[PDB]
This record gives C-alpha cells, sequence and structure tokens, in this order.
C-alpha cells in the first residue's frame, strides 16, 4: 500500500 | 491589540459541531482555538517548528533533551512534578515528542480547569528552570530511551540511512542522544549542558516559530481571551524558519547497494529515490497520486505480481517526508526465501510497472476517484480525541493558512498531470538507492554504524544492472487499478426507532447464536461496526491447532487481498484473527456496502481452497514471527510469561515453533471443516443500521455458514472459558528468565487482589489513581531507574490486581526493593493527604471513567469489552462511579493493609525478572526511600508445575441482560 519521533513517555 | 489578526471562517466539515477560531498573536504564533461546550476533557498543544535537525553539532540529542527538562520546572512552579501531579489530580494527561523540525508538547484535563492547566503548560515557554540536578538525573532517561532502540531494528535502519548520507548534512545527525553525547563527552570538551539547553532554548523557543492550538467548553471569545492572557507575553526573537535545500543524498549516494544484518530474522529490501520537497504542491499530491498507484494491491498491480512469483508478501511505497527542502519517495518491500534470490529481478519489474505508468501517463479518473473519496472521509470524519487533535492541528499550523488548517490535508484540488510526471521523471535507476537486510549476510560486512552498532556492507551497482533496469520495457501483467467498485453511495441516517434503546439490547438468543443490537442514536455517521465472536474449542485445542487457526485466517486475508484492497479505500475495513476461544471478525466504516463485503468474507471462509505455494511462504515467516519474540524487549518478556504463568491454558512460542513444523497442508485442509463443522457466535452490531436490518446480517452469517460448511449448533458446556490462577495468601513467586538480545533488565510485579466487583474494582482504580502520579516522579524522576516505569490494574479472566512494570540496567532485585519502599511511601503519604486532596482523587477517576466516547467504534468497544468478558454491565460507569464517590480515605488504608502491604495477609504476589544479556546469573532478593526486608520467594522452575500446585479462580457471573 500507500506509505521516527523520540517521546518524553511510552504511553 | 496583541492580536495581529484574526481568521476569517475556518472551512470545517459540515457534521462539525464545534466552534473555530484562528488567529495570530502579535508575537506571531498562529492559533487554532476550538470551543466544544460538550467536552469532557479540554486541552492544548504547542509546537515549537524546531527540531533535532538544528542540535548542535558537539551536543546530539540536545533539542530532545531541551524537550525533557521543560516538563521539570519553570520559574512561576518550581516544583519539578508541579505540572504532571497538577494535571493526574484533575483527570489530565500529558506528553511530547521532537521530530527533526518539531519540538511538539500536549496535554488534555478536565474541562473545568484549563485555565490552570495551560497557565502552568505557558510557563514552559516563558520560564523554564533547567535545574542542575534534574539536568543531572534527566539525562539518564534520555540514555535509558535510546539503549531501549539501540537494539531494535526500525531505529537501526532509520540512522542508518542517515549515516550513509552526505556527512556534512544535518540528516546525518543522531537525534535522541545520550549519556555519551549529553554528559560525558561534554564533560571532557569543558561544554556546560546546562547553559547549552538554555541557549538553545533560548535561540529557538521564539514566538515566531511556534503554534498553538486550544480546545475547551469556553466560548471562542473567552478562549481567545485567555490564549492572548497567557502566550502574547512570549518573546519573538524573530528567528528563521530553518531550510535544506541541498538534499542528503548526491550523485555519490546514489547506485548504492547496501547490505545489512538484522537483529530479528527479518528480510526485506527498501528501494529510495531521492526527490524534490513536493510539500507545496499539497492541492494536488503528485507524490501521493504515483504512490497510491506503485503501493496499490489490487489486481494488476506491481505488489499482485512480486507476490504470485513468490518473491514477496508486502509493499509499501509513496513519498516520505524528510525536512523543508527535501524528501524521499521509496518502494518497500518483505522477501520470501527465493525473493532473496532474486532482488535483481524484483527491482526489474519495479522500474518496469514504472514504465507502465510512463507510457499511460497520468490518469486523471483516479486523482478524481480520491479526490471525492476524501471529500466524502472528510464529511463523515469521526469526532477526534481532543489531545491527539490539539497536538495535530499545532503542527500543520506551521504548514497551511488559517482557514484551511482543517482542509488542507484531505482535500485535493487540482490535478497536476505536469508535476505527477516531474516526480515520475526522478524514479529512475540511475538515482537509485538499494538496501537489503538479512541475516545471510553475518560475517558477510565490513562496517558498523557507530550510534547503534549496525552491521553492514556497501557497493556500487554494477553499470550493467543500472542499464538493464534503465532499459525496463513493458510487462503484460501490469495494469492500472479499475475502477473502485466499493465507493460507497447511500449516507441515509435511518430514523432512530421507536423501540431503540440506548444500551445495546439481546435480540437473538439462539444455541447458534447471541445477537446483541444497538442503533446509533449519537454520531448519526453512515457507519457501522459488526463484530462477530466464533467460539471452537478446536482453536485452541492445542499447540497445533493454534498453529492451523491462526494459519487458516492468514491465508483466507491473503487470498481477499485484492478484493479488499478496494474496500479499504473506499473506508469499507475488516479485521479477522483467531483468538484462545476460535475466531474474531470485525467489520467497519460506511454501513452502504458492508453486507457485501461480511457475505463474501463468510462464504470464503467456509468455501477456502488453500493454496500450497501461499501455505508454504506463509507458514515459513510464522516460523520466523515466532522465533522473533526473543529480540522483544525486557519489559515485554516479562509480560508475557506473567500471562503464560496466570492464565489456565496457554501456549507458549516454543510450544508453538516446535508443533508448527508438523503443519502440513493436508493436516490444514482437514482442520478447516472440523473448525466450522460446531460453532456458536456471539454478535454486536452497531451503527446506523436496523433491528430488523441487524437480524438479517446475522441470519445470513448463520444461512452462509450452514450451506457450505454445514455448521451446527454447539453444546453450551462446550463453552469453557479459561480461570486465572489463584495465588496463596502471603505467598511470593519469582519467575527468573533472560532476554538474549538487550542488555537490559525488565520486571513485572503482580499483586494479585480478587475477583472484579463494583467494590473491589474502585478500591483497586482510586488506589491506582493516587499512586499513578507519585510512581513515575519516583521510580523515574527521581530514581531514575529507567525510561520505562509504569503502574495500574490488571485485568484477566475477571480477576484482577495491582502491577508495576519496569525496564533498567538495575537487576531485577534491586528494582523490586523500589518498588517496595515506594509502596511504603505511598503508604505515608495516603494517611497523610488531606481530605481535599483525597477528593480531588475520586473526581479524577470519576471524570476519567465517564468520558465519553467520541466516536462510534469508541462507544462500540467498550460494549464489546462487556459482551467478550461476559460481564456485561453496560451502565458500568454510572454504577462504579457512583459507588466510587463513596469510597473513603481510611477505606483505601485498609485494603492497602490487607491486600498490598508487605505484611498483609491476603498478599498475593508473582514477580517476573528478565535478565539482561550480559548477565549470566543473579539473586532473587536484596538517601533514598528504605526498602522493607522481604520473605524468600519461591522460584518458579516449571510453568506447568506451578499452575498444577495451584487453584484456579472460578469464572466472574453474568450480569443478567433480558431480552429476547
Amino acid at each position: 500500500d500507500a506509505e521516527k519521533l523520540v517521546f518524553f513517555a511510552e504511553d | 491589540p496583541a492580536i495581529k489578526r484574526i481568521g476569517n471562517h475556518i472551512t470545517k466539515s459540515p457534521e462539525d459541531k464545534r466552534e473555530y477560531r484562528g488567529l495570530e498573536l502579535a508575537n506571531g504564533i498562529k492559533v487554532l482555538l476550538i470551543s466544544d461546550p460538550t467536552t469532557d476533557k479540554s486541552s492544548a498543544a504547542l509546537d515549537v517548528h524546531i527540531g533535532s535537525l538544528s542540535d548542535p553539532p558537539n551536543i546530539a540529542g540536545l533539542s530532545h533533551f531541551c524537550q525533557h527538562m521543560l516538563f521539570l520546572g519553570t520559574k512561576k512552579y518550581p516544583k519539578e512534578n508541579e505540572y504532571s501531579q497538577f494535571l493526574s489530580e484533575h483527570a489530565g494527561s500529558s506528553n511530547a515528542f521532537t521530530s527533526g523540525e518539531h519540538t511538539n508538547y500536549y496535554f488534555d484535563v478536565s474541562h473545568e480547569h484549563l485555565e490552570g492547566a495551560l497557565d502552568r503548560f505557558a510557563q514552559f515557554f516563558l520560564c523554564p528552570l533547567f535545574d542542575e540536578s534534574c539536568k543531572d538525573r534527566e539525562v539518564n532517561a534520555v540514555d535509558s530511551e535510546h539503549e531501549k532502540n539501540v537494539m531494535n531494528d526500525a531505529w537501526r535502519l532509520f540512522q542508518l540511512e542517515k549515516a550513509t548520507g552526505n556527512p556534512k548534512h544535518p540528516f546525518s545527525k543522531f537525534g535522541t542522544g545520550n549519556k555519551y553525547t549529553l554528559e560525558t563527552r561534554p564533560n571532557q570538551e569543558g561544554i556546560d549542558v546546562r547553559q547549552e539547553l538554555l541557549k538553545f532554548h533560548s535561540a529557538y523557543y521564539s514566538s515566531n516559530l511556534m503554534a498553538v492550538c486550544v480546545l475547551g467548553r469556553e466560548s471562542l471569545d473567552d478562549l481567545t481571551n485567555l490564549v492572548v492572557k497567557l502566550f502574547s507575553e512570549v518573546e519573538n526573537k524573530n528567528v528563521p524558519l530553518p531550510e535544506f535545500p541541498e538534499h542528503p543524498f548526491q550523485e555519490e549516494h546514489l547506485k548504492q547497494l547496501y547490505k545489512i544484518v538484522p537483529i530479528k530474522d527479518i528480510r526485506n529490501l527498501y528501494v529510495t529515490f531521492p526527490i524534490p520537497d513536493l510539500q507545496k504542491y499539497y492541492k494536488s499530491n503528485p507524490g501521493h497520486y504515483l504512490g497510491h498507484l506503485i503501493g496499490h494491491e489490487g489486481p494488476g498491480s506491481l505488489l499482485s505480481e512480486l507476490k504470485s512469483k513468490g518473491w514477496v508478501n508486502t509493499l509499501v511505497g509513496g513519498q516520505k517526508e524528510g525536512a523543508r527542502g527535501f524528501m524521499f519517495f521509496i518502494i518497500n518491500v518483505d522477501l520470501t526465501e527465493e525473493g532473496l534470490l532474486h532482488v535483481e529481478d524484483i527491482i526489474l519489474h519495479m522500474f518496469q510497472y514504472i514504465q507502465k505508468l510512463r507510457a499511460e501517463g497520468p490518469q486523471e479518473w483516479v486523482f478524481q476517484e480520491c479526490k471525492d473519496l476524501n471529500a466524502v472521509a472528510f464529511r463523515f470524519k469521526d469526532k477526534e480525541r481532543p489531545r491527539g487533535y490539539t497536538s495535530k492541528i499545532a503542527g500543520i499550523l506551521h504548514y497551511y493558512p488559517l482557514e484551511e488548517v482543517l482542509t488542507a490535508e484531505y482535500l485535493l484540488e487540482e490535478f497536476r498531470p505536469d508535476l505527477i510526471e516531474m516526480v515520475l521523471d526522478k524514479l529512475r535507476p540511475e538515482n537509485v538507492r538499494v538496501a537489503i537486510v538479512s541475516k545471510s549476510f553475518e560475517g558477510k560486512t565490513d562496517r558498523t554504524e557507530e550510534w547503534y552498532g549496525t552491521q553492514y556492507k556497501q557497493e556500487a551497482i554494477p553499470d550493467e544492472v543500472i542499464k538493464k533496469w534503465q532499459n525496463a520495457d513493458l510487462n503484460g501483467k501490469f495494469k492500472l487499478p479499475t475502477k473502485n467498485e466499493f465507493i460507497p453511495t447511500n449516507f441515509e441516517i435511518l430514523p432512530l426507532e421507536k423501540e431503540a434503546t440506548p444500551y445495546p439490547a439481546l435480540i437473538k438468543d439462539t444455541a447458534m447464536s447471541k445477537l446483541w443490537f444497538k442503533q446509533d442514536d449519537k454520531f448519526f455517521l453512515p457507519k457501522a461496526c459488526l463484530n462477530f465472536e466464533f467460539f471452537s474449542p478446536f482453536a485452541y485445542v492445542d499447540p497445533l491447532h493454534c498453529n492451523m487457526a491462526y494459519l487458516y485466517l492468514e491465508l483466507l486475508k491473503d487470498s481477499l487481498n485484492e478484493y479488499a484492497y478496494a474496500a479499504e479505500l473506499a473506508g469499507l475495513s475488516y479485521d479477522l484473527q483467531n483468538t484462545i476461544y476460535g475466531m474474531y471478525l470485525s467489520v467497519k466504516g460506511y454501513n452502504d456496502k458492508q453486507p457485501i463485503l461480511l457475505k463474501k468474507i463468510i462464504e470464503k471462509m467456509a468455501t477456502f481452497e488453500i493454496d500450497e505455494k501461499r501455505f508454504e511462504i506463509i507458514k515459513e515467516a510464522y516460523m520466523r514471527s515466532l522465533n522473533n519474540f526473543r529480540a522483544e524487549q525486557p519489559h515485554q518478556h516479562a509480560m508475557y510469561y506473567l500471562r503464560l504463568l496466570m492464565t489456565e491454558v496457554a501456549w507458549t512460542k516454543d510450544e508453538l515453533k516446535e508443533a508448527l513444523d508438523d503443519v502440513t497442508l493436508p493436516r490444514l485442509k482437514a482442520f478447516i471443516p472440523q473448525l466450522l463443522s460446531r460453532l456458536h457466535i456471539e454478535a454486536l452490531l452497531h451503527g446506523n443500521i436496523t433491528k430488523q436490518a441487524a437480524l438479517g446480517i446475522m441470519q445470513m452469517v448463520e444461512d452462509t455458514l450452514i450451506e457450505h460448511a454445514h455448521t451446527k449448533p454447539l453444546l453450551p458446556s462446550q463453552l469453557v472459558r479459561y480461570r486465572e490462577v489463584q495465588l496463596p495468601d502471603r505467598g511470593w513467586f519469582v519467575y527468573q528468565q533472560r532476554n538474549e538480545v538487550h542488555n537490559n533488565c525488565g520486571i513485572e510485579i503482580y499483586y494479585q487482589t480478587d475477583m472484579q466487583s463494583t467494590s473491589e474494582n474502585m478500591f483497586l482504580e482510586l488506589f491506582c489513581q493516587i499512586i499513578s502520579e507519585p510512581c513515575f516522579n519516583t521510580l523515574r524522576t527521581k530514581e531514575q531507574l529507567g525510561y520505562i516505569v509504569f503502574s495500574g490494574p490488571r485485568r484477566a479472566n475477571g480477576i484482577q490486581g495491582l502491577r508495576f512494570i519496569i525496564q533498567s540496567e538495575k537487576p531485577p532485585h534491586y528494582l523490586e526493593s523500589r518498588v517496595e519502599a515506594f509502596l511504603i511511601t505511598m503508604e505515608k503519604s495516603i494517611e497523610d493527604m488531606t481530605e481535599e486532596a483525597f477528593q480531588k482523587h475520586i473526581q479524577a477517576l470519576a471524570i476519567r471513567r465517564l468520558d465519553k466516547p467520541k466516536k462510534l467504534s469508541a462507544e462500540c468497544a467498550k460494549y464489546w469489552g462487556e459482551i467478550i468478558s461476559q460481564q456485561y454491565n453496560f451502565d458500568r460507569d454510572n454504577t462504579e462511579v457512583a459507588y466510587l464517590k463513596t469510597l473513603t480515605k481510611e477505606d483505601i488504608i485498609k485494603f492497602y493493609k490487607e491486600m498490598l502491604a508487605v505484611d498483609a495477609p491476603r498478599r498475593h504476589k508473582v514477580s517476573v525478572h528478565v535478565l539482561a544479556r550480559e548477565m549470566d546469573s543473579c539473586p532473587v532478593v536484596g538517601n533514598l526511600s528504605q526498602a522493607p526486608a522481604l520473605p524468600q520467594p519461591e522460584v518458579i522452575q516449571n510453568m506447568t508445575e506451578f499452575k498444577r500446585g495451584l487453584p484456579l479462580f472460578p469464572l466472574v457471573k453474568p450480569h443478567i441482560n433480558f431480552m429476547a
């Protein structure tokens, strides 16, 4: 089919 | 005055009742105000158009580190956890993320406390403290965050692509950061990180690079005054927006081949083409037009042929974001054993399809079909959850005019064949990059990526290969998609029936099936949810049958894929998977054509004819999938083991792959008829649909199975549910294992309470609400045990309890002592908290539990949960919250003293310790709060033995729901 983030906390 | 301009009409969907007002403050901040007088939770988000791409070359991860620090204190609110504590006490939540060009912060909270939350929030951008002590502690959280990504294949590839482009281009930067880049190296270089954090915040956190979105019950005028009062004070540094016109991939980076060794046993091919930034052409999205075609999975598609040749199973194609100034166009596929040997051929086929597009030229009807579909989707768009909505809007306010923010990424406008040809002209062999991921390259690589350690090799693709790809001609098997026949046309909302019910009603109750029905009475959108649970003891009777149930359904979806893709594009979706009790089927989306797809699915599962080739490929992929679980994170292994330990019957990954090698085609074929011969169906049909229509759908499912599968009813005594093991009073068991991939430990602590009930449920939930925030602030923020620190209730098989999950470099027994110390700290904390504070928590939980679903599928999921668990307590929330408000501080203390305290008479504790790769052994017991002395635990050496030596809880009794 049709078609990276760093967070403060893993939710 | 403090406002530079107020937006004209914000174009929204006609079905959208929320009110919008866009504005731009004098300081340059772009704002979108949203008034929703019905919302239970209000929310705000601020997106700063600066990210890791702007990290100083000598301090990788600075912007991400800045993001973490903004949560730990501001001049106006020094308390390092004032923000999180405030939100917790008012039913709120918060998070934030950092990308290459954005740092997005957001929160939600009880609609009554929007102002208090927003005030504390605005200080992040006015007077951050960046406290020295917090800095030295939080750097561990960042390091731990990177640590868990080190052995993650997706992250490894992500950084590898950056490391293989121009080294001078900021695209090459490591954005996560770690203890080395944020502390060790800086100290050695004589750099003061605290200063740098401040310098960075001061230089880039400028109002001209900020966008905010606020949603609350207040009127737009009141929200306008609130936002102005809190954000007009942000300073404008008139910072220029970072631009990256030169593409990270220059000539010397093209026509390159990369051979990479993965952690998991995966086989993938990644084809990449450098392309200009297409963001300004969003009105026509030429890149998405090509992604739609190249990534299409219908008959005649590139995927269809690659799958027919037995070379690949899945494919993703289309444009990929880069940053202002550059983008990429990709075509990624997984590989079969044979596909791995035919990479050159696969790519040739890729270019043959591309050549086919060039020959036919841009297709306007295709564009038009999507435009019209997007128009329908935007019009009947489900109402979003506030938090995610504000965060998303804050981000796109940077790319579109105020009036167009809601429609910009949904509606298509003009067909631009010239732009399409222009992008298509970039998809050529001379400008391709190829990467192959496979264990077969182990020991054959000569390079190492510094940040993740990724093993790989780089080679220039031979000119003769490039030349054969350039000569790609037309392949008769490649055709443009045909007109989508699943496009919905009937959107009428049937009038609410006179006997409509607020909750699902049992309208059919036979041995063959139990049907729950509810006509949507809140959302009024032309959509419906059809949920079916098919019960059969042969889906999980033993490892072999579990394997066959999975394989069967996987083969069915694979055969329906071409057909179903079109439906999916037309907003008609379905999920089909095996369960421990049988099969689960869910059809969602526009109600118009759901009957056609549903009938096709049932007809197919009952007349299914297995393709031997597909069977072997899927079996081989499933084998690796089971094996690949070894590469999952420690805390995941911990959760996995606890599940196996606490459930009556549960087949392990090892048992499944052992039994797999004996699943043969003949065996699978014999399995299906047996599986369908006897079943019981419990369904939930919820949406824009009538009682009589519901009965019609159910009958059609029954008739189809009976006709093709000769299905007969199952015996009620056969409808067995699994029980949870019942732990003994004052008992403590420890199961220990090791994770062979990650060099970090994991642990889950489970304090089993008792069977689920109104009183027990709220005792547990209130306690969790109370310790939630303090748990994170203590074990992570203060003690920095790890990035992952979690606490909360655990519900399974009608039983429940308190659980803690932690991933850390520290050994499990130490982790255990810390959780135990914290429990005592919470003890004193609760005894010392004021009735005032206590009542805040009760109210916080009350709001959390009463927050109502904003879309159909969310309401359905709640009802489904009651049906699946067989508790059928549809008015649960009102009941439990009413009871909750009755609870007193003393009740909680008693509950804790009888069930959770270390010397509690009814303490039921099980701990799962997962050791780090580099740990050969480890014991199970051993200015910080004092940890209490713990008993000697009984070590579990065999899961079967463990369960057998304990009794099993009974099953929860159903909440009788009278109906025909």
